[PDB]
């Protein structure tokens, strides 16, 4: 269900985003950011390194990763 | 358990 | 708020209303129907002074069978 | 389902538009048109001729068209004529000037229905979400508008459409014609964003003033840079493609707002037909 | 200011002429007269504050009420339904969410029903031609926008609340023009604030003079003096809060020249 | 109400009422009055979210008595070469800011009467982790994602800090297996709870039984992602007579069924094992243990100050009222 | 039971009985520079309180204490200063309330013209004071 977006390399850093299928969208931390342990808990499985930089209000369920190059 | 740390190609 | 909930005037006879209600709206068609040669009403075109095509979708823009919200 | 085509008695199309619903009554999409396209008359606007109220369901006839920039938009493997752009933009700038000038807004300018005739002349033909600007508009979410053609003043979460919204989208968007590929092809709202920080700067607080207090504006932003003019190779240097206004200038107070797009060296050639296919 | 602003107020000047109401209708349907019109037009100002309704949509509501009575008879009784539907088609054209069809019949203390409500909205869309975009009052109020100073504000919501009481108020407003009354309204209040006289750059920009605006001008006077007096009134009720920064308060200077 | 001898105690009750950019213009008097706003009892809760922070502008604020700074994901790297006074401020959050090493360094140089720090997501350097050992009160540390900092460092700070209930050092990368090992054989023993997580291939079962050993008193242990744990770690934790919320997640070379030994110990409450139990045997485990919460709470609560499901705005129970809206 | 206290030289009309309570300084108690007219309006906003009796952050006034706030601004000033001086505690935070609501918005020009404030001449330090509060832009 889940979508990995390709990288979108940067100077210096490499992206990318990931749209959750809405049944995991609501287990999404408004406040805080989450981490490795966390994401990796509601299903996210990307590579070592792919860290919650930001999160955008008007799409709570898309997260972005940024990871140094 | 076999390399998890993978993106998957689906 | 209930001082907005009022009724202003007197109960006025409900059937006459919508008897002439509907008079209008039947007497509506009085020139268009036949400046069109079209019976708005059944979606058939009479046999008047006007040319008319029954094409399918694919040939025409999709403007023209844009489905309404 | 079927739609009833008429020609030219001495050529128009019916838009069957129901009612069954009786809910809120007839559609607000249906009043916010009906209205607008009465004292909205140019030569390159699509005319609305006349309007039937049926009892159950609602017509309106349409002057016919076929061009959509289906045909003539992608079904062109060789490209589009250069001269075709040359004109196919000046007649629809220019009523894109007079809609603004007359007090009127178009939103989403979708080149899928961009209805264009064989002569050669261009028509808006959208005004679904066309409320008009004589008082301020506010913002609107579930007002649709397609994510290729959203600026970034609404991206970005603003209050207040007022002008450049249709300047770009359609005005200054024809690189879906002269390259027949979408310029900025986002996935959603923030990969759009991110799709035109690669080839349109980076939104800083010269380059956009005021840029700071932008309600989606975070500064964790990927720092791109600018891509120079690669994005449009067929276009010559016509006042740098007029990079005054080119893609989005990001201030959309100087996004051409007091000058139209005809006092330009550009747009001085004939209009050629493309009555093909 | 944008550079096509004057060809936007040009186009207003030339489109409120053909959608004027005539002053026929105050003595041409005698199963009515103006105090029920006054009395229908607050119903729509509490109505318009229960929902939050815009006051353009109100404007745009009373419009389209005065240009359809002044081409057909309407029964007592009936002037409810078609209230109701001229509020109703006003915010289906500007309001971003109009309210459903059940809570204007609510409004109405459930004395209507809903297939009523629709066919009147139909038959009051035929007669007025499908032509709802109707210049008005508050239109022409932005139109000159902060044309006295920068920074002038507190006085654009007296002009605003002189606009709306221009809405009750039948007679003598018939007559005058939407640009004529708008005007009165900007300089009365300006008046009263800063005590300064017409701004200079209105006078060329509409052409409008201060001996042009004199007949409207005590009219628009004469009714402010009387605003606490006149009876049947909720429009002040609105205009008394800090949003409006109660410019209902504030006294006439009753010394105008 | 104005005067040459309206009360104090009056006047200042009346502002107290006012929001905080009408406070910025509660200078009605240009002059007698501007002192009487900049007073400590004002300026005591500042929800500074997000915005941003000019040159010397948030050490002006924290100077006049703020004790509560909650400024999360702001920008404030300007740099701020001006002098200051020691700030009273206890609880502070810069959670995921941006703010620059140097202006950084300027700022916490001062701060000594910490006690609630959360420094999420930013780049620490050795002079600012040794500054953060002046300030001993500190009873919650939150240290994730950071990096930037040597083994002595960290050595300096966990042993000069001997009050901490709550670390959260997690994921901190640029971590060698010295940095594992120093950051627990130095942690304060009055620790109810910890989360040295992320650390695949520097904890070792050594590691593992120093912190056991030394560290008596643990409420919540998080060991997520630790590859190097097999299957004779759990007698380990056995020596624990007070977890309650052990979090072994995705250690691979757990084998499934002994799960079922972890449910003799009696504390034990949840038992977050993601990503190792496969499917249908996690059934089996949650009805073989009634008692325990097996796969939920996913997140974790360890010296995090915002947690909650709604959106909260209250930093360790602590309420701004100063605001910006 | 019914406590009439002193006044400045005028008239002891009052009951007190459960109603001075309120006022900390009459709990002190059991005058030096009262004032009568509003000492009347004292006594019964304190009988309707202790009628009423049976972060924080709000702002509502009951519709008694909207309908009773003193119009005139010499009148306010010397209700607020006899709530200050009976110590008072519901009737000093619906007058602390009220000055802050007529405070909220406005203008600083129109603050200081509506008060006594004649003190706004400075050097030139308003500058001073727009560049440092500069940093909030609405």
């Amino acid at each position: 269900q889940i979508y990995y977006s390709d990288k979108y390399d940067d100077e210096e850093f490499e992206y990318r985003h990931v749209m959750l299928p809405k049944d995991i969208a609501k287990l999404v931390p408004k406040t805080h950011l989450m981490s490795e342990s966390e994401w990796r808990n509601l299903g996210v499985q990307q590579s070592q390194g792919w860290v919650h930089y930001m999160i955008h209000e008007p799409e709570p369920h898309i997260l972005l990763f940024r990871r140094p190059l | 358990a076999g390399s998890v740390e993978q993106t998957p190609k689906k | 708020k209930p001082s907005a909930c009022r009724n202003l005037f007197g109960p006025v006879d409900h059937e006459e209303l919508t008897r002439d209600l509907e008079k209008h709206c039947r007497d509506m068609e009085e020139a268009s129907q036949r400046k069109w040669n079209f019976d708005f009403q059944n979606h058939k075109p009479l046999e008047g002074k006007y040319e008319w095509q029954e094409v399918e979708k694919g040939s025409l823009p999709e403007f023209y069978y844009r489905p309404p919200r | 389902g079927v739609v009833y085509k008429a020609r030219n008695k001495l050529v128009v199309a019916l838009k069957k538009i129901r009612l069954d619903t009786e809910t809120e009554g007839v559609p607000s999409t249906a009043i916010r048109e009906i209205s607008l396209l009465k004292e909205l008359n140019h030569p390159n606007i699509v005319k609305l001729l006349d309007v039937i109220h049926t009892e159950n369901k609602l017509y309106l006839v349409f002057e016919f068209l076929h061009q959509d920039l289906k045909f003539m938009d992608a079904s062109a493997l060789t490209g589009i004529p250069l001269p075709l752009i040359k004109s196919y933009l000046f007649q629809l700038l220019q009523g894109l000037a007079f809609c603004h000038s007359h007090r009127v807004l178009h939103r989403d300018l979708k080149p899928q229905n961009l209805l264009i005739n064989t002569e050669g002349a261009i028509k808006l033909a959208d005004f679904g979400l066309a409320r008009a600007f004589g008082v301020p508009v506010r913002t609107t979410t579930h007002e649709v508008v397609t994510l290729w053609y959203r600026a970034p003043e609404i991206l970005l979460g603003c209050k207040y459409y007022s002008t450049a919204v249709d300047i770009w989208s359609l005005g200054c968007i024809f690189a879906e014609m002269v390259t027949r590929r979408a310029l900025f092809p986002g996935d959603s709202e923030i990969d759009q964003l991110f799709r035109i920080f690669r080839t349109l700067g980076t939104p800083d607080e010269v380059v956009w003033p005021g840029v700071t207090s932008m309600p989606d504006y975070k500064p964790s932003f990927p720092k791109w840079a600018r891509q120079d003019f690669s994005k449009v190779v067929p276009p010559l240097d016509e006042d740098g493609r007029s990079l005054l206004s080119q893609m989005l200038h990001y201030d959309p107070n100087k996004r051409i707002s007091a000058k139209a797009a005809l006092a330009h060296p550009f747009f001085q050639d004939v209009t050629k037909p493309v009555p093909h296919l | 200011v944008p550079d096509y602003h004057e060809d936007i107020h040009t186009y207003l000047r030339e489109m409120e002429v053909k959608c004027k109401p005539k002053v026929g209708y105050m003595k041409k349907q005698p199963d009515i007269t103006n105090s029920m019109r006054a009395i229908l037009v607050d119903w729509l100002v509490e109505v318009g504050e229960e929902y939050k309704l815009q006051n353009e949509t109100l404007h745009l509501a009373v419009n389209y009420i005065d240009r359809f009575l002044s081409s057909m008879s309407v029964l007592r009784g009936k002037l409810q339904l078609v209230g109701t539907a001229a509020m109703l088609l006003a915010s289906k054209f500007e309001e971003i969410y109009p309210p459903e069809v059940a809570e204007f019949v609510y409004i109405t203390d459930d004395t209507y029903t809903k297939k009523q409500v629709l066919r009147m909205e139909h038959l009051v869309l035929k007669v007025l031609t499908f032509d709802l975009a109707a210049p008005t009052v508050n239109q022409f109020l932005t139109q000159y926008f902060l044309h006295q100073q920068p920074a002038n504000c507190k006085v654009e919501s007296l002009a605003m609340f002189l606009g709306e009481l221009s809405l009750i108020d039948a007679d003598p407003y018939l007559k005058y023009l939407p640009s004529v009354i708008a005007g009165a309204a900007f300089h009365l209040a300006l008046y009263t604030v800063t005590g300064q006289s017409w701004p200079e750059s209105l006078i060329r920009k509409t052409g409008y003079t201060l001996e042009s605006l004199k007949p409207c001008l005590m009219d628009l006077h004469q009714t402010y003096l009387k605003a606490p007096q006149h009876a049947q009134q909720s429009i002040r009720e609105k205009y008394k809060n800090s949003k409006y920064h109660g410019v209902s308060l504030l006294n006439p200077p009753e010394t105008l020249n | 109400v104005s005067w040459d001898s309206l009360p104090d105690e009056l006047l200042l009750g009346i502002f107290s009422c006012l929001c905080l950019p009408e406070l910025l213009k509660v200078s009605g008097v240009c002059k007698r009055w501007y002192r009487l706003a900049s007073d400590e009892s004002l300026w005591q809760t500042l929800d500074l979210t997000g915005k941003n922070l000019h040159p010397d502008v948030t050490g002006r604020l924290l100077s006049q008595g703020v004790i509560a700074f909650r400024c999360p994901r702001s920008f404030m790297d300007q740099p701020l070469a001006e002098h200051f006074s020691p700030f009273r401020v206890q609880h502070m959050d810069l959670s995921n800011s941006v703010i620059e090493v140097s202006t950084l360094h300027g700022i916490l140089s001062q701060c000594s009467k910490l006690q609630n720090l959360s420094l999420e997501g930013l780049r620490l350097s050795d002079p600012i982790v040794n500054t953060l050992a002046k300030n001993s009160n500190l009873v919650r540390l939150n240290l994730s994602g950071c990096s930037g900092f040597s083994e002595f460092a960290l050595q300096t700070l966990l042993s000069s800090c001997s009050r901490l209930d709550e670390l959260n050092l997690s994921w901190c990368f640029d971590f060698t297996e010295k940095h594992v090992q120093v950051a627990v054989a130095h942690v304060s023993e009055t620790i109810t709870q910890l989360n040295l997580s992320g650390y695949r291939k520097n904890l070792q079962k050594s590691d593992l039984s120093t912190l056991v050993r030394r560290c008596p008193n643990l409420v919540h242990l998080d060991l997520s992602d630790s590859v190097m744990l097999k299957n004779d770690c759990f007698q380990e934790f056995f020596q624990l007579n007070y977890l309650q919320h052990l979090s072994l997640s995705r250690c691979y070379d757990i084998i499934p069924e002994t799960l079922l030994e972890l449910g003799e110990i009696p504390t034990l409450k949840t038992l977050q094992v993601f990503g190792i139990v496969p499917d249908g045997t996690l059934q089996l485990l949650k009805e073989a243990l009634p008692h325990l919460q097996i796969n939920c709470s996913h997140f974790t609560t360890i010296a995090r100050p915002t947690i909650g499901n709604k959106k909260n705005q209250e930093i360790w129970g602590i309420k701004c009222r100063l605001t910006l809206q | 039971p019914s406590i009439k206290l002193q006044s400045s030289d005028g008239e002891i009309f009052e009951v007190d009985v459960e109603i001075a309570k309120q006022s900390v300084t009459i709990k002190t108690m059991l005058d030096d520079d009262p004032v009568p007219l509003p000492n009347v309006n004292a006594a019964i906003l304190k009988k309707v309180i202790q009628w009423c009796t049976h972060e924080k952050r709000t702002d509502d006034i009951p519709v008694w204490d909207q309908e009773f706030l003193k119009v005139d601004q010499g009148t306010l000033f010397e209700l607020i200063l006899a709530a200050n001086y009976l110590d008072i505690k519901g009737l000093l935070d619906v007058t602390c309330k009220t000055v802050a609501n007529m405070i909220k918005g406005k203008t600083p020009e129109e603050i200081r013209k509506t008060f006594n404030i004649k003190n706004d001449f400075t050097e030139e330090e308003e500058a001073q004071v727009r560049k440092e509060n500069q940093w909030c832009e609405e």
